[PDB]
Order: structure tokens, then sequence, then C-alpha cells
């Protein structure tokens, strides 16, 4: 039957809230970093 | 040498803002529309942004505007009434930007933030001709935002030097501990220097006002030898020194008695020039001369192409 | 020098006004109107709103109108009934604005808000020719509405310096205080000054009156060159000193033997300008010679292209 | 100085009024009706509106008629009867206006009312050649509408300042209050000053009357210099100061040696002049010199571009 429970492969969140990010540093300069990896 | 004229405080620094806008005016010699599609697009958006509505199809062939990027440098302690001088480019195929306007154009920093709106008249120079698409607009920017900082907070402040020396570090800091209290000062690298101040904005500018204009000898620095290659310069520091050497070069001989001209020991900057001179050479055959001695000695300093 | 001739108050600030309007007459030498679709549809939104719609199909050539773009320059403490210069410059393809009339053009601030009204003539100048697509009208702005604004209120008020500078802050603190009472200002940074002024408009202004004209000396601010590249200028501040070096630039050579001229050392401007002169060469093999002996050091003060 | 010269009443205030008309004669000249569509529909209009309908299909090719924009100034206090000068601007293709009259156009404010009536003859000047499409009518537009206004209502009449100022602002107030009773004027910004005037308008005619042609000493307002950069000029207050520096530009050079001629300081507006002078350039030249001196220092005002 099409009603038999059953799990899509593309399992999971399909959505990813974006971060905001890290709070600026007073250091005096526009430009922040961003964690490098 | 003054403390201000080869070192910068830690907490003072500027940055780069950098917007987009149209110069109008110009006596014909703007972008051709045709090549430039932004052009036309941004001034249908503020045209439309003023109440005027143009059809989407339309000729819209002028020539009396061009799109050009502003370019405009925050600098340290940016107030928000305080005005700043401003550089217009030409963006397209602009044939020149000399009687133009600038229009209501946001400068923003690396964060896409507006820190700045620019409007005024672009002033460029009226056979060594003048750059007529690039000018600049004196106060032309005025500051909307302002960057906070730390100054004020905290018991030290690191004085951070141009061209890092370890003996200019040690000059630097016993100059202001020699001025100031006994170990008010402390040199951390060979660019940096950990002055303590007392707490509070007021104390911190009254210490650095003083800091600032104290005199400083300044050492021997280094031989260095700068060769440009591109605009055909070549220089010299004072500490440069010659190794006797033999040197022989295309369409060079002594002046008498062949090629293969004797160069004497040269301690002192005055003797090094007049050998080399005496080594009769344009600056073009110096540059090789200089790489060819330096790869086999005979030249006591660093030199470096720019 | 004067508090007003380097420090500008917080309240005290310049806004831009952008709008865009039609310029009659002209004798011709107007907007191409088959290439400017926007000056056929202004003019036509004018005429409906004056009584007179003409139909939409139709040929609309003319030649005796420009669509401009007008600026403004709101000033602080902008008054209802005050007028103000406006500048105006072609949009489209016109000629030239030689005797056009602005017509009824609303300027606008950065938050789409009618601020100004402007109408007048345009006046522009009549091989160096002058710029015939903008003009300048004067008092051609009467301004509609007024800025509020905090000035009175409180009790502290921040003069902004340009060209921040903590000697310059401390100078100008220690004159204010001089001036009026122990403790009237106190320097918060490199670029601002807060004064403590009596609560109350009359008095605030009383007190920046009397601030504003005070003489303070300026120490010596840095040693900072100037190339433009662009108009073909060099300017070097009195605080420039060069150091020994020797310098070979192409085509240049000792008057007398050759190239590799050699630079004294020179602590003045005066000095440092004889030996560049002795140095002969033109403002671009300057700038070249310059930028070459600002990197290999030789020269103690920082350089920038504008 | 008088009051009256550098202040305005905040009561007292002009106007903008616009209208479209026609104008006949012309001895040909006058617009192409084929590309002006609207002026043979004006045409049209007015001719109904007397008793007289063309057919809509006609040819109408006419040529002693020219559709023009009429711009007048509505005058502070305007009265009923009165006349005021109007300015007739050519709007589609038309030649010339020299012997135009124009006939009963209305002139409207920007709220769509008829406040003013004019009709005339156009008079326009008789290589530089006056502009034939744009004259002006002198008493040719009489009033309709009065706007209604306060003056004589309350106790506080506002004078306004042209290019506010701190210290002119506390002179003005000083001036009225030695003139009237103590307490007669009070500054409230660096723009306005507050006057206790008594209730009625004969007793607020008469102290307006008063206080407009009172004596006040202007006192140094700020270092500015104007340059063009579109009519070739250069203009220097009197109170611009110059700082010893050295300059290089294109061409220019020491008169004898050669480029990098110094500058002396100087202090008042003669010396100043004299060591530009001595720096020999032609205007072009000495617009980037400045622009220069000033972004490196070395000139103690602020240039804008006009």
């Amino acid at each position: 039957c099409a009603w038999i429970p059953a799990k899509p492969l593309v399992q999971g969140a399909t959505t990813a809230q974006p971060i905001p990010g890290p709070v600026p540093v007073a250091n005096g300069s526009i430009f922040q970093s961003a964690q490098p990896i | 040498e003054r403390i201000r004229d080869l070192t910068s405080v830690q907490g003072v620094r500027e940055n780069s803002l950098i917007g987009y806008g149209l110069v109008v005016g110009l006596d014909g010699t703007g972008d051709q529309t045709t090549q430039t599609p932004f052009t036309t697009q941004t001034l249908n958006n503020m045209l439309s942004q003023l109440g005027i509505t143009v059809p989407t199809g339309t000729n819209m062939q002028l020539k009396n505007v061009a799109a050009v990027m502003v370019t405009a440098s925050y600098p340290p302690f940016a107030r928000q009434g305080q005005t700043i001088d401003v550089v217009v480019s030409s963006m397209g195929n602009a044939k020149s930007l000399r009687g133009g306007t600038l229009l209501m154009t946001p400068l923003k920093g690396v964060d896409s933030q507006v820190y700045a709106l620019a409007q005024g008249n672009i002033l460029v120079g009226g056979v060594q001709v003048n750059q007529l698409n690039g000018g600049r607009i004196t106060n032309g920017a005025i500051i909307e935002r302002e960057l906070p900082t730390q100054f004020g907070a905290g018991n030290t402040i690191n004085l951070q030097l141009n061209d890092e020396d370890f003996t200019m570090a040690q000059q630097i800091t016993d100059a202001i501990n020699r001025a100031r209290g006994y170990g008010s000062a402390t040199a951390l690298d060979a660019r940096t220097v950990q002055v303590r101040v007392p707490s509070g904005n007021s104390s911190q500018v009254r210490f650095l006002a003083d800091i600032q204009n104290m005199e400083v000898n300044v050492t021997p620095q280094d031989a260095k030898v700068v060769i440009n290659s591109r605009t055909g310069s070549v220089v010299m520091n004072r500490e440069v020194t010659l190794d006797s050497c033999a040197v022989a070069q295309g369409n060079l001989s002594v002046t008498v008695g062949g090629s293969l001209q004797s160069v004497r020991s040269s301690a002192n900057l005055n003797s090094v020039v007049r050998a080399l001179n005496a080594l009769g050479a344009t600056p073009m055959d110096l540059m090789s001369i200089l790489q060819s001695m330096q790869s086999a000695g005979c030249l006591r300093a660093k030199l470096e192409i720019i």
C-alpha cells in the first residue's frame, strides 16, 4: 500500500538557520574576521 | 626624529570606503550608454526613486553622465558631522569628468554598511596630459556612522613602528622611559612598544600628546639599495658600502684601457658614489652592474627590485 | 590659528539635497528628446499638472529644454524662509545650459523628503573652455523644512577636529581651560574635545562665540608629502627631512660627473628643496625619485598618492 | 554692516510661481508646430474659449507663436493690485522671442492655485550673443491672491542670518540689546536671533525698521577658498593663511633653479598672494596646487569646489 510509513532517502531537516556571526571587536577596523577554519 | 613621524598608535587607524555613483554635466564626454548598461539602469533607478518611472523599453542614449566609483579614507575617530575628501574614478567608457558633479553616492565599508554620503563637484587637472577620468572632491563626503573604539580603556597603549627594528624599538623605549617615569615603556618586539598610561581618556590623550612630539635619534637602519626597473630609478642608503672588485659591462670601458674596470673599496656613500660614477654607466646599466656585484659579493648591502 | 578654522561643532552639520528639474530656453542646444525619453515624459507630466494633456502618441521633438539634476547644501540650522545656492547639471545629451531657467524642482534629502524648492536662472561661464553643461544659481533654492536639533540641550558640547591629532586636541583643551574656568574642556580622543557649557541656547551660543575666535598655536603636524600623479603636482610639508643617499634616474646626471647623484642630508625644508633641485629633475621624475627614496629610507616623511 | 544686509525676518519670505503661456508675433522664429504638438493644442483651446472652434483635423502649421513657461517671484506681503516682474522662457523649438507678446498666462504656486496673471511684451537683448529664447517682462504680472501671514501677532520675531555664525549671532544680539532695552534680543542658535517686540502690527513695524538699519561690525568669518573649476575662478578669503611648504607642478620652475619651488609662510592675504604669485602659475595650475597643498596641510583654510 501507499499509506505504509516510509522514510525519504533525504532524511533530516532540509533547512539551516543562518548564524548571526560574531559581534564586532572595537579595534577601530571596519573589517572583521570570521573565525578561519 | 619625532615619535609621531616613525610610530603609530594602536587605536588610531584608517579604513577604506567604496561606493558607486553618477556624475552629471561633463559637456558630453560621458559614458556610452549602449556599451555601459549599468549607467542607464542606475539613472532609471534614481529617476524612479525621485518619482519618474521611465518605460522599460526606451532608447535612453545620454552622454552627459558617467558611472563612477568613489573611494574615501574613513579617518580615525571619525565624527558624525565631519567631512572627508573623496576620489571619483570613471567606470565605463566616459571620455572625461572635467566639470562633473557627483550625486549622493553612499560610501560603505567592507561590511556593506553605509559610512558616508558623498556629493559635490569634481576637480580635475586642466607632453604630459593630466588624468581626466579621475578627480578629487575636497570635503565632498560627510560621515554618517562612528566606529566604536576602546581608546581610554585599559592601562596599556601599543606604539607601532614603521619599518620595524630592534634598535629603533629600544631607542623609543629608552626615550619614553627617560622622559616619563621609570618603567613607562617596554619593547615587546622589533615593531611594538607597550607604554603604561593612566586610566581615562583625558589622561591617555595628554600622555600620547607628550610622547608624540618627543625627539628620538635614529640609528643606522640598514645598508639597502632600491632598483625600480620600471621607472629607471636607483637609490642607495647612506650605509651602503662597496667591496673591491672588477666589473665589465657591454660598451663600457676605462676612460684613459679597455673593459674590466676596477672598483676601489669604498666605506662611505660618497666613496661608493664616486667609484660607481668613475665606472661610468647609465642607470639601466648600473642596475645590471649592481645585480651582478651583489651576486658576486663586493656589495655590502641588500638590493631589492621595486 | 582660530578654533573655528580647525574645529567643527557637534550640532553644526550640513546635509546634501538632490532633485530633478527642467531648464527652458537655451537657444537650442537642449536635450535630444529622441534619445532622452525622460525629458519628454517629465515635460508632459508638468503640462498635465498645469492643465494641458498632450496625447500619448505624439512627436514632441523639442530642443529648448534639458533635463537636469540640481544639488544643494542644506546648511546647519536652516530656516524655513531662507535661501541657498544650487548647482544644476545636465542629465541627457544637452549641448549647453547657457541662459536656461530652472523650473520649480523639489530638492529632497536622503529620506525622500522635500527640503527645498529651487527655481531661477542658470549662470554659466561665457584653450580652456568653460563648463557649459553645469551652472550655479545663487539663492535659487528656498528652504521648506527645518531639521530638529538638540542644540541648547544638555551641558556638554563636542568640538571636532579636522586632521585629528593628540597634540592638537591637547593644545585646544589647554587654550579653552586657560581662557575659561578651570576644567572647562577635556580631550576625549585625538579628534574630540568635550567642553562644559551652561544650560540654555543663549548661554551655549555665547560660550561657543567666545571659544570659536580663540587663538591657539598649531604645533608641528607631521612630515607629509603629497604626490598627485594625475595633475603632476608634488607638495612637501615643512617638517619633511631628507637623509643622505645617492639616487640615479634615467637621463639625469651630475651637472659638472655622471649618474648616481649624491643627496646631502637636509634637516629643514629649505635644505631639502635645495638638495632636490640640485638633483635636477622634472616633477614627473621627482615623483619616482621620491617613491624610490621612501622605499629605501632616506626620506623622513610619509608620502601619499592623491 | 547693516542688520538688513546680513539678516532676514521670519515672516518675510518669497515664493515661486510658474505658469504656461503663448508668445505671439516673433516675425517667424516661433515653434515648429509639427514637433511641438502642445503649442497647437493650447492655441486651439484659446481659440475655442474665445469662441472659435477649429476642426480637429487641420494643418495648423504656424510660425509666429511659441509655447513658453513664465516664472515669477511672489514677493512677501504681496497685495492684490500690485505687479511683479516675470521671466519668459521658450519651451519647444522656437528660434527666438525677440518682439513677442505674452498672453494672459496664469501664474500658480506649488499648491496649483492661481496667484498672478501675466501678460505683456517680452524684452530680449538685441563673440557673445545674447539669449534670444528667454526674456523678461517688467511689471508684466498682476497679483490675484494674498498669502495670509502671522505678522503683528505674538511677541517674538526671529531674525535669520545668512551664513550662520555663533560670533555673528552674538554680535547681532549684543547690538540689538545695546540699542534697545535690556534683554531685547537673545540668540537661539548660530543662525537665529529672537527679538521681543510689542504686540501690534504698527509697533512691530516700527521696531523692525529701527533694528534693520542698525550698524553691526562683522567679525572675521572664516578662512575659506572657493575654486570654480568650471569658470576658471579662484577666490580667497582675507583670513586665508599659508604654511611653509615646497610645491612642484608640471612645467613650473624657479625663475632664477628648477622645480620644487619654496613657499614662504604667510600670515596675511597680501603675503599669501605674493607667495603664490612668486610660485608663478595660471589659475588652472593654481587650483591643483591649492588642492595638493590643502591635502598636505600648509594651507590654513577650507577650500570648496563650486
